[PDB]
């Protein structure tokens, strides 16, 4: 029945929730490296009226 | 065509001369021309008036990204790695435009041998010697770098040609 | 890069969760989403590399060897469950995990920043392959392969090691950025001769380089299918990566350390392909076509200018496809007859048509037929070789002539001629062998179509 | 003989008990969805879609941006009357020379 | 915009078209063959158009509509060159395609496969026409190796036939040294020119030196068979006669006097390269004719023909006419495609029979094939106002008038005598006297396909010559002035062997036999050259290729070395330290020894 499919097929869900964690860890690296964040000689400029960081 | 610079591509003035026929046969070359006009350039000309008009209904524009310059290597101080890092990304930017401003010459180059033809060697010569300044102020700077070019040997290669200069105009001076 | 790390690190669990008959269909179909989803490391910079985090990095060198790994596994799972059949589940299930554990560190590999890290994975890269070839190989020599694979590498990399260790206590650090960027002139002494040997001999080998290269012929003939497409396809190409990778600190004495090295490339080239003019084996025979297209990647490699690295580059991927390829090849040949001996079999394309096509198409692709990556990578070396001496281009040109010589001597002695008249178990070719050629033979067509995204940082 | 060893088994052929066999399974339903699963991801969905991904890949190599910037110095040069290709990539007044 | 460029490209996409629908029904079908006709014969004329633009006004053009890689500073892109050479080639190379694949669809009949034989012929129709359009070096190294393969695979049609395998790779190899010159000369112009497009090329090169200029010699005598590299091409009459007709004689041979063309600036700006093009090209035309005169088989004789005809174009390039040799190109393409036709009908209607000495009774036996090739033989011979008398009595005129080689020039009168002498013997032994062929006559040349094709091949062959040569611009300064028998040279030598080759042929009929002379031995087989040069390289090659290099080297001694000796030491070593018989005695006596070494010795 529809139990013994999700008893079978569950496991089709493990590399999609890993993708999905990696993203959300690579986030959390990026966001741990945001000591030069709009401190580049290159990039510098005066933030937007709207918004508080120029990237995340 | 205002695609492009006519400035930065350059093309000599156009001169066609007019048909002066000297018989009475007809122009097979003309009445095919003819045909292709009436068959092929209407239909793609109207076609293209089609995606012309539907392409100004959602006009949206992309811009040109614009780099303010940033310390060089000379000011860089030893070991000091944020400056090295933006000297090096500067370098490696100047590099590309003096590549791409290289190929640009080179299609001037190429452009004008083709259209002079038969009188390229004679009619070629001023982008001949545009080419073979720019190539050889080109090879100057980036010439034999290596496979891990940087900022700092190409520094350290202008320093030893500034010194062999040096040295040579004091030879001279002696 | 975890994005793409933590899926195969749960494409373990979902292989040893899944149901007995359902892996091959969840590991390939999960293998190839893995793959679209790297697909995406291929929007690189112009000016510097993709830093992540302070652990892994991304360059356009790096790019389309991840890309390739990625695409590497899911072929590997289809040749596996084509000569696995009556395998248990758990051993089925095992070999599966010795891929995803060889993938996995082939990828941080490849991804690493630091070159003491990089030691460690790509020094872990031997373990599932040794278990492989030792554990699935189908003859007795699949031991004595083993054996020498594992000790060549070993004993070409320990004294890397060492060396690593020494440059950061010298250096302050192993990262790759900062070597770069704080790299300092190498004087001409013995102490930096014999450093410079340590980490060239250990990738050397890893290459391999003539005359250090034995292991490739016992290692790859012994290995299993899947075995012998990962060896040739991606475990060559770390070799080549840590060259272009090492060589930033190894200057100027790359100028005068690089003669004994890019002779015995060229001449072992030469040597190998007339091996191959003279092999009775198959995998025997790609095999000795890989260690002379190896051995032209280390002259662009020693030659270290701009051109010749796109052209190592280059030639790294499509050698890696088109020997995939060849290896799925000869091994359709050899589950049917069950025998290596290029001779045993003939009129094979009279027996199986799109086969045949099949080995014109992957023959076509190893001599440098244009337009073909193949062709612009070794075009590109040729014409670096050219400029670093005048010779290196009758070298080359021999090169090429033998290559065309046993790559069409191979096509025909297999396709061509009459059938052998007491074989009479050639079925016809399956939809899975069919669907694995046109899986390796278009992303090379494709990728001559785009062929700036395997041209390597220096385009 | 010096074992009790099994006869080597006679090779198995799919396509006895399946002619049309893909060569996946020995069971039909399994070995189809099989191929099925293989063409349309791997053909369709990495080969169309990573295809086009790559080709509309954004330029973010700067080629187009570099050619656009040496179109502008090489009009200025040229409108100038200075050298289209500088001398020297640094300034000989930054660099100090030793005595 | 100028339909100049619409046209060609249009004409290179519709050749092309056909390939795509390979995989349809209409190539399962029994229609394929006739498709890809229409399609060419549509080609033609759509190619015809761009040459009335021409003829006109000399509207020349290059086309670099798609941009490929660019190396740093070198740009790859996909450019085609639409200048006269190519506005010329390419509607005779269509025409003459047209009437070959009409010509198949009558032969090729009973072949099982002959959807896939006009898909190869299309293909290498389309690999030849990227060859000649070409712009840069890259594009026509594509161009090269296409045609390459092509012909690899349609020499080797009968997969089963061991001598057709050994034809096919025999004309990779020396195709793959003429690649190996074409490689030289690409990595040259690269690295002293930063460019592989003409344009660039030309315009650096002001005087092009030996190195560049000997690999493009190397490459082209590698692809149009001259002497060393030239048994290749009468090896590939093992493939189908259409693809004898079409591919190699008419307009794949032809590739490398085109390459040599294409740098014809360079090749005037050099003098020694030239030298050497006029000697390789007089030596080849004379051995070749030479060796043709006494073959028995038809096709072999065509072929030598052929080389013998290649030879004379790469004499008239060595004398700094370029020009002429492309009009030679084109009427050599017209006429000796048609001879080849022509050969095959007789081949056809005796049942796969391609002997002359089974032959005979022709001449009344097919009345129409004898026409055709009567008049294919008098303009390939030079007749007064054919085709071949546009070409090849302006190139004689020329060897003769110029600053030569005098033995070059000695050997292409005596070439010239040869190829009156061997037109002689086919006509005689293939179509004079009585039947010599089984006596089920299924003579019959009433073929609408093979009747129309040899007509279309048959009215250039007359005609063709007159208009292109009073159609196209004066390129070079004529010899208005000349001694009068010094014009009349060419008429002579071809008289001179036209009757002493019949007087040759006429004394076969005496009842008289003598053993053959030791240079005829040497004219029939060839010189000696395939034997000597097919058994000895090859077998000292193969035999290092494993007694050295795999035995010696990597079974013996890189196994002795490294590996092994490493491996007897440990043993060794391993075995001393572990034979003990386990003796308290002997093992603390050994601990004696060491403690006094330790005390003593370490300080
Ligand atoms: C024995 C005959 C012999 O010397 O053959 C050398 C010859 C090297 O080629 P080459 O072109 O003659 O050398 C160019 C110059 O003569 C020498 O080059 P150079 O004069 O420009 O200076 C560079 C030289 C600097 O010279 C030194 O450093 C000399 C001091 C001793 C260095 C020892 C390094 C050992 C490294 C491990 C080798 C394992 C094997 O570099 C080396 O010596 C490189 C050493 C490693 C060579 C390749 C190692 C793999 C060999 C594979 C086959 C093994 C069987 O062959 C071998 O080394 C292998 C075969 C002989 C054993
Ligand atoms: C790509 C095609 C990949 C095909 C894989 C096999 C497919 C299959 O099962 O076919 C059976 C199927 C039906 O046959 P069947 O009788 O049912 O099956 C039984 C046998 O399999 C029947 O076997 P078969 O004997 O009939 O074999 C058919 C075909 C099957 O084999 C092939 O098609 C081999 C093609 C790959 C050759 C690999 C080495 C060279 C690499 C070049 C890479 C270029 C990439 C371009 C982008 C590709 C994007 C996918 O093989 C050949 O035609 C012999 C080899 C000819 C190679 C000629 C190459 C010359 C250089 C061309 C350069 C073009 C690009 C630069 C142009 C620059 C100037 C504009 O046939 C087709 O679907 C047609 C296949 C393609 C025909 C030949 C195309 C050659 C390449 C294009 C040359 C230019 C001509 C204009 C093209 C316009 C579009
Ligand atoms: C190291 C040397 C390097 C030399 C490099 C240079 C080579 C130059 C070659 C010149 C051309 C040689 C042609 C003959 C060789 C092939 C003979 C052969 O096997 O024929 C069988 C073959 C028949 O095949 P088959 O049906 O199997 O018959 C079996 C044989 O009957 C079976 O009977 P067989 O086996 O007895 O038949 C062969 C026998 C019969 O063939 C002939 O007699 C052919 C005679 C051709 C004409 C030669 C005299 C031309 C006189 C022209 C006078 C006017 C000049 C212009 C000025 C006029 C106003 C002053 O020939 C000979 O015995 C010798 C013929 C001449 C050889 C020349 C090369 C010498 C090599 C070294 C010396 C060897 C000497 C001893 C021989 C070997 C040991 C015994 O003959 C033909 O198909 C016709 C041959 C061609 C006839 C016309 C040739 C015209 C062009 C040459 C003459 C020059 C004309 C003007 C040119 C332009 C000047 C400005
Ligand atoms: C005459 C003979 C000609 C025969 C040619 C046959 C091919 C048909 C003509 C070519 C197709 C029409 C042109 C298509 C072309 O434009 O697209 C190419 C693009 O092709 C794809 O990029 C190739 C994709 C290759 C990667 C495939 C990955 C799939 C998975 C494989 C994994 C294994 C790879 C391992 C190494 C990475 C080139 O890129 P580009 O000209 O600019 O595109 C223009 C669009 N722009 C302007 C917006 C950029
Ligand atoms: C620049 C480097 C290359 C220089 C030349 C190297 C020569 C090396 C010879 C190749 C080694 C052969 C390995 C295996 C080749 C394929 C196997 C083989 O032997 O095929 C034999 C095959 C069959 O013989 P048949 O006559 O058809 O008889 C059939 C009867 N049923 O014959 C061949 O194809 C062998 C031909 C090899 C020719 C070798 C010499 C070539 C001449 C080179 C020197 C001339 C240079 C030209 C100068 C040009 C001037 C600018
Ligand atoms: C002072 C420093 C020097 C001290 C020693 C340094 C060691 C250097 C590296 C050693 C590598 C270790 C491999 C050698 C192990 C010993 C091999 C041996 O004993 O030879 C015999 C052995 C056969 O006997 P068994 O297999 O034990 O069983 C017999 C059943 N009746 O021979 C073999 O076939 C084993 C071969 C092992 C692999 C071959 C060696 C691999 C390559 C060695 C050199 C490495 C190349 C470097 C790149
Ligand atoms: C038996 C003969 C064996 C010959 C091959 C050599 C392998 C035996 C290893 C024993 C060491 C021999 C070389 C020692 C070199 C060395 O130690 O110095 C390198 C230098 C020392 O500098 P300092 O001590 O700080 O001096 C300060 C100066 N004021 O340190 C370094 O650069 C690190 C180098 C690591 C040692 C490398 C030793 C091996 C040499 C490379 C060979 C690679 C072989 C690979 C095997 C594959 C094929 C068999
Ligand atoms: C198919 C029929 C489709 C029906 C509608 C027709 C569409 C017409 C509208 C034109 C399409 C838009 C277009 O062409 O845009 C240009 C677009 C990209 O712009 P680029 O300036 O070239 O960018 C540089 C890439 N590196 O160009 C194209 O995509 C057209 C390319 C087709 C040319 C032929 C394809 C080449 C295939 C051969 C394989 C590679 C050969 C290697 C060449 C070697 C050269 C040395
Ligand atoms: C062992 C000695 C020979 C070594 C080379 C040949 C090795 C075997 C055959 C290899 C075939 C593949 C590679 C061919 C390379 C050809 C290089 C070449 O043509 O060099 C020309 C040479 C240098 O000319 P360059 O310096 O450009 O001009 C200034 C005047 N010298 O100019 C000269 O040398 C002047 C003389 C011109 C005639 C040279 C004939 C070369 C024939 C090569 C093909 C042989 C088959």
């Amino acid at each position: 029945n529809v139990l013994q499919i999700v008893r079978d097929h569950w496991v089709h869900i493990l590399v999609p929730v890993g993708f999905v964690f990696g993203c959300y860890l690579d986030r959390r690296s990026d966001e741990k490296l945001t000591a030069f964040r709009n401190k580049s000689l290159l990039f510098k400029r005066e933030l937007r009226p709207n918004e508080e960081v120029t990237w995340k | 065509p205002d695609s492009w610079d006519k400035d930065v591509y350059p093309e000599p003035p156009r001169r066609t001369p007019a048909p002066a026929p000297q018989t009475s046969l007809p122009n097979p070359v003309t009445y095919l021309t003819k045909i292709f006009d009436l068959l092929v350039d209407r239909p793609v000309t109207l076609a293209r008036e089609f995606i012309e008009q539907q392409h100004a209904k959602n006009r949206y524009y992309y811009y040109h990204r614009e780099f303010r310059r940033v310390p060089d290597i000379t000011e860089c101080e030893e070991k000091d790695i944020l400056c090295m890092f933006e000297a090096e990304m500067q370098w490696r930017r100047d590099y590309k435009v003096d590549q791409e401003i290289v190929n640009i010459i080179q299609e001037r180059l190429k452009a004008c041998q083709q259209r002079e033809g038969e009188s390229y060697r004679q009619n070629c010569a001023k982008e001949l010697e545009q080419f073979t300044q720019v190539s050889k102020a080109f090879q100057d700077r980036y010439s034999d770098l290596g496979a891990h070019y940087s900022a700092r040997k190409c520094l350290a290669k202008q320093k030893q040609r500034m010194l062999a200069e040096r040295k040579a105009a004091k030879e001279a001076a002696a | 890069m975890l994005k793409i790390i933590i899926p195969t690190t749960m494409l373990l669990p979902m292989t040893w969760m899944s149901k007995h008959n359902m892996i091959w269909i969840n590991a390939t179909v999960h293998s190839l989403l893995i793959s679209l989803i790297s697909l995406s490391l291929l929007n690189q910079l112009g000016e510097n590399s993709l830093n992540f985090s302070l652990t892994f990095f991304s360059d356009s060198l790096s790019a389309p060897l991840l890309v390739l790994t990625t695409w590497l596994l899911p072929l590997m799972l289809m040749a596996s469950q084509s000569h696995l059949s009556k395998e248990t589940t758990t051993r089925k299930k095992l070999y599966i995990t010795m891929l995803i554990l060889l993938q996995l560190f082939l990828i941080m590999t490849f991804t690493a920043t630091e070159l003491i890290l990089f030691y460690i994975l790509f020094e872990a890269t031997l373990v599932p392959t040794l278990i492989i070839i030792t554990r699935w190989g189908n003859q007795t020599e699949r031991l004595n392969a083993g054996l020498y694979f594992l000790f060549y590498t070993l004993a070409g990399s320990l004294p890397l090691l060492v060396a690593l260790v020494y440059i950061q206590n010298t250096t302050g650090s192993l990262n790759f950025l900062i070597i770069h960027y704080w790299s300092h002139p190498l004087s001409n002494s013995w102490s930096n001769i014999f450093m410079w040997l340590a980490c060239i001999m250990a990738f050397m080998v890893k290459m391999p380089l003539y005359g250090l290269h034995l292991w490739l012929p016992k290692a790859h003939v012994e290995a299993p299918i899947a075995g012998s497409m990962v060896l040739a396809a991606v475990l060559l190409k770390l070799g080549g990566y840590g060259m272009m990778r090492i060589t930033t600190i190894l200057n100027p004495l790359t100028n005068y350390m690089a003669y004994p090295f890019l002779m015995l490339s060229m001449w072992g080239m030469i040597m190998t392909s007339s091996i191959c003019l003279r092999q009775t084996d198959l995998k025997s025979l790609i095999a000795y076509s890989s260690v002379s297209h190896m051995a032209l990647v280390i002259v662009a490699i020693m030659i270290q200018t701009p051109w010749s690295f796109m052209g190592a580059t280059a030639l790294m991927i499509a050698h890696g496809l088109t020997s995939s390829m060849l290896f799925c090849l000869a091994n359709t040949n050899y589950e049917r007859v069950h025998s290596r001996t290029m001779i045993l079999a003939r009129g094979l394309q009279t027996l199986l048509p799109l086969m045949a096509t099949w080995w014109l198409v992957a023959s076509l692709t190893n001599l440098a037929l244009p337009p073909s990556i193949n062709l612009i990578g070794e075009l590109f070396i040729i014409t670096a070789s050219f400029s670093w001496s005048n010779i290196t281009i009758i070298l080359m040109g021999m090169n090429m002539m033998i290559t065309a010589l046993y790559s069409l001597y191979m096509l025909i002695t297999t396709q061509r001629g009459k059938y052998t008249h007491h074989i009479n178990n050639i079925k016809p070719s399956f939809t899975r062998e069919n669907a694995l050629m046109a899986l390796h033979i278009l992303p090379l067509l494709l990728l001559t179509l785009n062929p700036k995204m395997i041209l390597g940082p220096l385009y | 003989i010096r074992l009790q060893e099994d006869p080597d088994p006679e090779d198995e052929n799919l396509y006895e008990k399946n002619p049309d066999s893909h060569g996946y399974d020995k069971d039909p339903i399994v070995d189809l969805w099989n191929m099925r699963v293989v063409f349309f991801f791997g053909f369709s969905i990495v080969l169309v879609l990573g295809s086009t991904f790559v080709a509309y890949l954004p330029d973010y190599r700067m080629q187009e941006w570099a050619r656009r910037e040496a179109e502008r110095l090489v009009k200025y040069r040229e409108a100038n009357g200075l050298p289209l290709m500088e001398s020297n990539c640094f300034d000989p007044n930054k660099i100090q020379l030793p005595e | 915009m100028n339909p100049f460029a619409s046209l060609t490209l249009t004409t290179l996409t519709i050749l092309t078209i056909p390939i795509m629908m390979s995989n349809s029904n209409i190539y399962k079908t029994n229609l394929y063959p006739n498709y890809v006709k229409t399609t060419v014969s549509y080609a033609f004329t759509l190619s015809l158009v761009p040459l009335l633009m021409f003829m006109h006004t000399g509207q020349e053009m290059i086309i670099s509509n798609w941009h490929w890689m660019t190396l740093q500073t070198v740009e790859l892109s996909l450019s085609f060159k639409m200048d006269y050479f190519s506005v010329m080639f390419i509607p005779v190379a269509l025409f003459v395609t047209w009437s070959i694949m009409e010509f198949s669809m009558w032969y090729m009949h009973s072949d099982p496969f002959i959807n896939r034989f006009f898909k190869y012929l299309l293909l290498f129709l389309i690999t030849m026409m990227i060859l000649v359009t070409a712009n840069n070096l890259f594009q026509l190294f594509i161009g090269w190796e296409g045609v390459g393969i092509m012909s690899f695979l349609l020499i080797g049609w009968w997969h089963g036939r061991t001598d057709a395998n050994t034809a096919a790779l025999q004309a990779i190899l020396y195709n793959r040294i003429g690649d190996i010159g074409f490689v030289l000369s690409m990595a040259w112009f690269l690295t002293h020119s930063n460019a592989w497009d003409l344009q660039q090329i030309f315009m650096l090169n002001n005087e092009c030196p030996n190195m560049p200029l000997i690999g493009l010699l190397l490459a082209a005598a590698g692809k149009s068979a001259q002497f060393g590299l030239h048994p290749w091409l009468p090896s590939a009459m093992e493939g189908p006669t259409p693809v004898s007709a079409l591919l190699h004689s008419s307009t794949m041979v032809v590739a490398g006097v085109f390459l040599l063309i294409r740098f014809y600036p360079l090749m005037e700006t050099n003098k020694l390269v030239q030298t050497m093009t006029l000697c390789l090209g007089a030596i080849t035309t004379l051995f070749t004719a030479l060796c043709a005169i006494t073959q028995n088989d038809i096709k072999k004789i065509v072929a030598f023909s052929t080389s013998s005809q290649l030879g004379l174009m790469m004499v008239t390039i060595g004398i700094n006419q370029p020009h002429l040799a492309f009009l030679h190109i084109c009427m050599h393409a017209f006429f000796k495609a048609m001879l080849f036709m022509c050969s095959g009908s007789i081949i056809h209607s005796l049942n796969d029979e391609q002997d002359i000495r089974k032959m005979g009774g022709l001449y009344k036996a097919m009345p129409f094939t004898t026409t055709a090739l009567i008049i294919g033989s008098l303009a390939l011979t030079g007749m007064p106002y054919l085709t071949g008398f546009y070409s090849k009595d302006l190139i004689i005129e020329a060897v003769n008038m110029s600053y030569t080689n005098a033995w070059a020039l000695l050997m292409t009168l005596i070439a010239t005598s040869l190829t009156a002498a061997y037109s002689t013997r086919i006509i005689f032994f293939a179509f004079l006297g009585k039947p010599r062929f089984p006596p089920l006559v299924l003579i019959n040349e009433n073929n609408p396909l093979l009747i129309n094709s040899i007509k279309r091949l048959l009215i250039g062959s007359i005609f063709a010559g007159f208009i292109i040569s009073n159609n196209i611009p004066p390129m070079t300064v004529p010899n208005t002035t000349m001694p009068l028998y010094m014009k009349m040279t060419a008429l002579i030598v071809t008289i001179m062997g036209f009757m002493l080759a019949l007087e040759l042929n006429n004394t076969t009929y005496y009842l008289k036999f003598k053993y053959p002379s030791q240079t005829y031995k040497f004219s029939n087989m060839l010189g000696y050259y395939p034997s000597i040069m097919h058994r000895l390289p090859t077998y000292h090659n193969l035999s290092m290729s494993q007694k050295s290099a795999s035995s010696l080297l990597d079974l013996i001694w890189l196994e002795t070395i490294l590996p092994k000796t490493t491996s007897f030491i440990q043993m060794k070593m391993s075995i001393m330290v572990s034979n003990q018989k386990g003796l308290i005695k002997l093992y603390f006596l050994s601990f004696l020894i060491t403690i006094m070494i330790s005390m003593t010795l370490f300080n």
